[PDB]
């Protein structure tokens, strides 16, 4: 009768108070690998425009060099 | 008055107004019928269901694609996909609102004959003109030059153009799309257990691939880590519950793209295709194609595309070129994009087909020099 | 007796669904915020791999030109 389903109820509001923890979890899971990527890729687009000029200027004088041979 | 921008596309209709930034109705061109019978009275169910509203009847229609490869199969549906659009997606009347259509390279005549014919009699719309799909693809960028790459829904197309100037003997067309991949997709998650059959699945099968697919970078390398490791299974859920765990099919079905021999086509691959079309072209001219190739389509939407067509662009072109690849993220809105930047111009409305024209010149003039 | 036992257990489960519910719903939100910054790190990371062999190569065929300068 009614006792029934208040216990299944109850054990089911268990099950959903576990997996709501579990939720938790993974979220703050998920938010330290955002926050580790977001540092990483900070790292790697602030050394991507000292690799550009750095192969700018390579080139640079590689025509400097080749037309001076010339 | 307004022009009227409409792309029929294949498998995802997109009309607006023209001179708007986004086409304002966008939904799967797919016509769906109910096989079965159906035992409660006063119901009153019509007979055939467009657009959006098959999708949420699903599990009870059959559906239909009107569009194979570009071309329409049939009409019928074609003209009730139409009025769809018209009457209710965009609730105006046509009879005052000149329309622009796209239309792929390399398709019958007798395509855009009966296009023309339908659209002039049965909507006596007051005039109407048809595009290339890869030309408004480059209005929408910006650009000028560069070869334009569209991998729809139904063909895959390069078109080099220059200076605004088009060089029709090097524009390369090839049938492998998205639909072919939904395939490819289907008979291979077979493998792992999975049997999907009905044409409902072909749409949760579609979904699973926009949702879950990527490209591999290199491809051997790829199948070593997930022959050991487990990093790259994910999991899905189905409508009705029962998740699934997906491991390699996750990079194998978009591979096609650069292996047709997966599905026995024996052409190359999209890479190949572009380079071979861009050597096609003169000599004077395949620095900026080099420099300036674009991509358009829904296809091209898998993450990781770009590098990998970069890298075997690289490979395959001289390496004291410098190769560029242009992926916007609005790649599939494009072609309407472009259309509508197209409808726009002043110095474009000399150039449509005007009825009475229409009807002393007969269906045959889409082909004169309005083309 | 148990009426106002009911209606609280109801009441209780109507709370937890909707801060489940929430869980879900946030989860969802930084689980795909943390899939397209993978993406987009794993991304960038190839072009820094792919333009480090590009400068190595720089700098190799300028040393090339430095010496037949020479
Ligand atoms: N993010 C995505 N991932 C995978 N496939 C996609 C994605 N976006 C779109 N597509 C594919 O693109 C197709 C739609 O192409 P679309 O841009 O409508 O061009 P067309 O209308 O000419 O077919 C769909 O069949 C779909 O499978
Ligand atoms: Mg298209």
């Amino acid at each position: 009768s009614l006792q029934k389903k208040l216990k299944g109820t109850e054990d089911e509001l268990d099950k959903y108070s576990e997996a709501l923890k579990d939720a938790q979890e993974k979220l703050e899971l998920a938010e330290k690998k955002a926050t580790d990527a977001e540092a990483d890729v900070a790292s790697l687009n602030r050394r991507i425009q000292l690799v550009e000029e750095e192969l700018d200027r390579a080139q640079e004088r590689l025509a400097t060099a080749l037309q001076k041979l010339e | 008055t307004t022009a009227l921008v409409c792309d029929n596309g294949s498998g995802l209709v997109k009309a607006g107004f023209a001179g708007d930034d986004a086409p304002r109705a966008v939904f799967p061109s797919i016509v769906g019928r109910p096989r079965h019978q159906g035992v409660m009275v006063g119901m009153g169910q019509k007979d055939s269901y467009v657009g959006d509203e098959a999708q949420s009847k699903r599990g009870i229609l059959t559906l239909k694609y009107p569009i194979e490869h570009g071309i329409i199969t049939n009409w019928d549906d074609m003209e009730k996909i139409w009025h769809h659009t018209f009457y209710n997606e965009l609730r105006v009347a046509p009879e005052e609102h000149p329309t622009l259509l796209t239309e792929a390279p390399l398709n019958p005549k007798a395509n855009r004959e009966k296009m023309t014919q339908i659209m002039f009699e049965t909507f006596n719309v007051p005039a109407m003109y048809v595009a290339i799909q890869a030309v408004l693809s480059l209005y929408a960028s910006g650009r000028t030059t560069g070869i334009v790459l569209d991998s729809g829904d139904g063909v895959t197309h390069n078109v080099p153009i220059y200076e605004g100037y088009a060089l029709p003997h090097a524009i390369m067309r090839l049938d492998l799309a998205g639909r072919d991949l939904t395939d490819y997709l289907m008979k291979i998650l077979t493998e792992r257990g999975y049997s999907f059959v009905t044409t409902a699945e072909r749409e949760i099968v579609r979904d699973i691939k926009e949702k879950l697919c990527y490209v591999a970078l290199d491809f051997e390398n790829e199948m070593a880590t997930a022959a050991s490791s487990s990093s790259l299974e994910k999991s899905y859920e189905l409508p009705d519950g029962q998740v699934i765990t997906i491991g390699n099919e996750r990079f194998r079905c978009p591979e096609t793209l650069f292996q047709p021999s997966f599905i026995g086509m024996e052409s190359a691959g999209i890479h190949e295709t572009t380079y071979n079309s861009i050597m096609k072209c003169d000599i004077d001219i395949r620095k900026d194609l080099y420099a300036n190739n674009v991509l358009s389509g829904g296809t091209t939407m898998y993450p990781g595309i770009a590098d990998r067509m970069q890298k075997e662009i690289t490979a395959l072109a001289p390496s004291t070129m410098k190769i560029k690849i242009i992926a916007p993220p609005e790649r599939k809105y494009s072609v309407w994009i472009g259309g509508s930047i197209l409808a726009s111009l002043s110095t474009f409305q000399q150039m449509w087909i005007s009825k009475q024209e229409y009807d002393e010149a007969g269906p045959s003039i889409v082909h004169r020099k309005c083309f």
